[PDB]
Formats: structure tokens, C-alpha cells, sequence
């Protein structure tokens, strides 16, 4: 995120990284249970990524992170690489998350809730900073 | 990439609103917002844009695509929870 | 679900 | 492909469609064995695509085509998709195609071999012919 | 996406050439071509980019990106293979 | 292999 600020540690716990197997960050994605992730379909998971959560720090080696694999991968179908249009993957863990108080879920909505727009949301995230 | 967490509040835009920005290439199952000095850039990719709703954070976008430089004063686009949810529902329910 | 242990400050 | 021209039936047998489980083509490939399969690492590929093989005409059902199943996803670990560089996923079928007239496989280079700037190549595929 | 299969003739360019184009973006694993009147567009990605050597076609690149436009004067950019066929191969070797 | 049975023509 450009022009973003620095997140109280642990306070999206949802918030989890998803990394190849290099070990580097490629894509964000959200708990949803303790069993699946929520990402974009676009970001092209693979069974041999994985799923990362209570991380706040990536340089640290001192926080009780989770790696959790990644069992099965479910493109929803009605994504469009073309377009880009219903980017949604569902990942289903091998091993369940364990929450905590830095590892919980995030709350889905009703196919009929309204969020209007002038609504003030947060977006968080590992991305660039600066392009 | 940064080391440690980011984060921003921003504004949601209609998809009527967001179109004077990317035209057709908006559908209804996306959902946009920024263009307010912030902006979802490479990396952010797949997490998530909540709305607090009776007290709880709840999903309604994940970080899609935006401006190919980041621009804060382009919005971001998101991929709309709320036309997704159903299938979430049916994916969780028979697997 | 959506409550998290440690408050976000923003 | 803006600006090509039809190709004639069968005559690049390496190349493949990926479609997903909705028949949709999203993404091309190139055979290199029967048993292999090359693409774009951000196609982002699932073991709930298929592979066709042999296929001209979408749109035709009188085609012999032959549709595998993906076995293997072998993303490029190398693959960084924050800047596309390195861009390749190799698929292994977990059924072996069948080679014939309208079936083959490319050739690989050598990591050495030089192909001059200037030099005429052919890119082929089903993408818009219209943006 | 058009029903049947198409196909073009197009140069390569050098790295340094498409720079001038696409700047920095430009890798080592990368591979220019086009700009000549044709363009890979979306649909094309992971398809093949051959050439003819010693009288075989050879996988030279592989179609990755280029114009949000599919622009018929900026050169289409291609994963290069060259650069790629030693995990290829490892790859083939241990699977 | 990079020798199709159909030929090409371009």
C-alpha cells in the first residue's frame, strides 16, 4: 500500500500471506475459519504455496508464525482471466489454523448487504509502498 | 516489499463513479475505492478491503487490480465479496 | 468472527 | 492475436488451450512431450483445468479433440509475480496426449542458443483479435 | 475470443531496444517482439512464440504481456526460454 | 519434435 501506515502488530488477524516456496510474499489473502483462506483467483496459488499467518514482520525470525499448507485449490469458476471479473479463489488448509489472539476470522456478508458508497473501509497488506 | 504490516483507510466508490476512471472494464462483481491519496499497489494482491458493520470487520472486497503505478489518485478495484459470497457458501458447504 | 483480540488503531 | 490471419487446421500441433471447468478458454500452452505441458506461470493453472489438445475451431463439435486431465502444477519457483519475470509453469498430464498428424511437440533451445533481434518469428492462439 | 485459431509473423527486438518502450520493466528472462502491426492480446498468455532453426520451430518464448491495449506499435513481451530451459529440464529429470 | 505433419504456411 502507498501512503499507508504502520499496523498495530497482530490487529488483522485474518491477514495472511501467501508465499512460494522461495519463501517470498506474492500475494494477501483473509481466514475465513480455521480451515480456509480467501484470496484473488489471479494471484495463482499453487498447492505448493503457502499459507502464512500471525505474521506481522516479515525480516523478523522471532514471531510465532503458522505455515500452513495448502491442500486444494478452488478456482471459483466463474472467474475471467480475460477480464479480471469474480477474482476469487477459495484455499482449503491440509492443517487447520490455530487462532489466537493474532490469528481469527474475518467476518463474511450477506449477498444482500449494502456498503455504501463515501464509506470510509481499510485495506491492508504487504504490497509495494513505492512504485 | 515492505517488512512489516501496512495499512489504509479509504473510501468506497460507486461502480457509476469509478467507471469515469476505467470505463467498461468494470463490472458488477468488482467494487472500487480510493483515489483519495492511498492506493492498493503489487503485493497487495488477494488481501483484503473490509467495512465496519454492527461493530465487526467484514469482507466486502479482496485487493483485485488499480493503476499499473499505484497512482493515489486512481482508485483501486476490488473484487465485490457480496456477489461472491454465495458461492463461498456452496464451495465451504460441499467441501 | 470479525472481532479482533488486539484493536486496530488507525 | 490483433492483426493475424487463420492458421490452417492442425499445422502448429503444439499448441494447446486451457480451458477451465466451464469450457472457457483462458490461456494457451505448447505441448513438449506427450506427457507435458508449457504456459504462462500467471495463467494461473489449477488441477481443475484441462488441457486440448488437436483443436482448430472452438466453436466446432465435429473435431477429434482430446481433452486431459492436469495431473501436476510446476510453478517456476523463480516466478516473481510482482514484476512477471520469469513466467512459466510447466503441467504434467496425468493422462499421456497421443501424438498424431495434428498432435505434437515443440522443440526446446539450448540455454545458449542465440536468436537474433530482427530475426521473423510466429506467435499463434485464440486471444482477442480486437481490443 | 475468435473460434479459430490465428497466427502471425512478427521480429524480435532487443532487450535494449524495448526499453525505450517498456523501461525498466524489462528483465533479463524477458523477451520483446512485435511493434511491427500485430500484437499478442489477452487470451494469447502462455501460448507459443517459435522460431525457426535448422529448419525446426523452436519454443523461444513463451507470450506473457504487453499493451493494456493490445497497441499494434508497442512490442508484446515474452517469458524467454533460453533463460528458462535449465529448470526446464531439472524439472522433466526429477518428475 | 518442431516438425508439424500439416505445414504451416504463413
Amino acid at each position: 500500500i502507498v501512503n499507508g501506515e504502520e499496523a498495530v502488530p497482530g490487529s488483522w488477524p485474518w491477514q495472511v500471506s501467501l508465499q512460494d516456496k522461495t519463501g517470498f510474499h506474492f500475494c494477501g489473502g483473509s481466514l475465513i475459519n480455521e480451515n480456509w483462506v480467501v484470496t484473488a483467483a489471479h494471484c495463482g496459488v499453487t498447492t505448493s504455496d503457502v499459507v502464512v499467518a500471525g505474521e506481522f514482520d516479515q525480516g523478523s525470525s522471532s514471531e510465532k508464525i503458522q505455515k500452513l499448507k495448502i491442500a486444494k485449490v478452488f478456482k471459483n469458476s466463474k472467474y475471467n482471466s480475460l477480464t479480471i471479473n469474480n477474482d476469487i479463489t477459495l484455499l482449503k488448509l491440509s492443517t487447520a489454523a490455530s487462532f489466537s489472539q493474532t490469528v481469527s476470522a474475518v467476518c463474511l456478508p450477506s449477498a444482500s448487504d449494502d456498503f455504501a458508497a463515501g464509506t470510509t473501509c481499510v485495506t491492508t497488506g504487504w504490497g509495494l509502498t513505492r512504485y | 516489499t515492505p517488512d512489516r504490516l501496512q495499512q489504509a483507510s479509504l473510501p468506497l466508490l460507486s461502480n457509476t463513479n469509478c467507471k469515469k476512471y476505467w470505463g467498461t472494464k468494470i463490472k458488477d462483481a468488482m467494487i472500487c475505492a480510493g483515489a483519495s491519496g492511498v492506493s492498493s499497489c503489487m503485493g497487495d494482491s488477494g488481501g483484503p478491503l473490509v467495512c465496519k458493520k454492527n461493530g465487526a470487520w467484514t469482507l466486502v472486497g479482496i485487493v483485485s487490480w488499480g493503476s499499473s503505478t499505484c497512482s493515489t489518485s486512481t482508485p483501486g478495484v476490488y473484487a465485490r465479496v457480496t456477489a461472491l459470497v454465495n458461492w463461498v457458501q456452496q464451495t465451504l458447504a460441499a467441501n | 468472527c470479525g472481532v479482533p483480540a488486539i484493536q486496530p488503531v488507525l
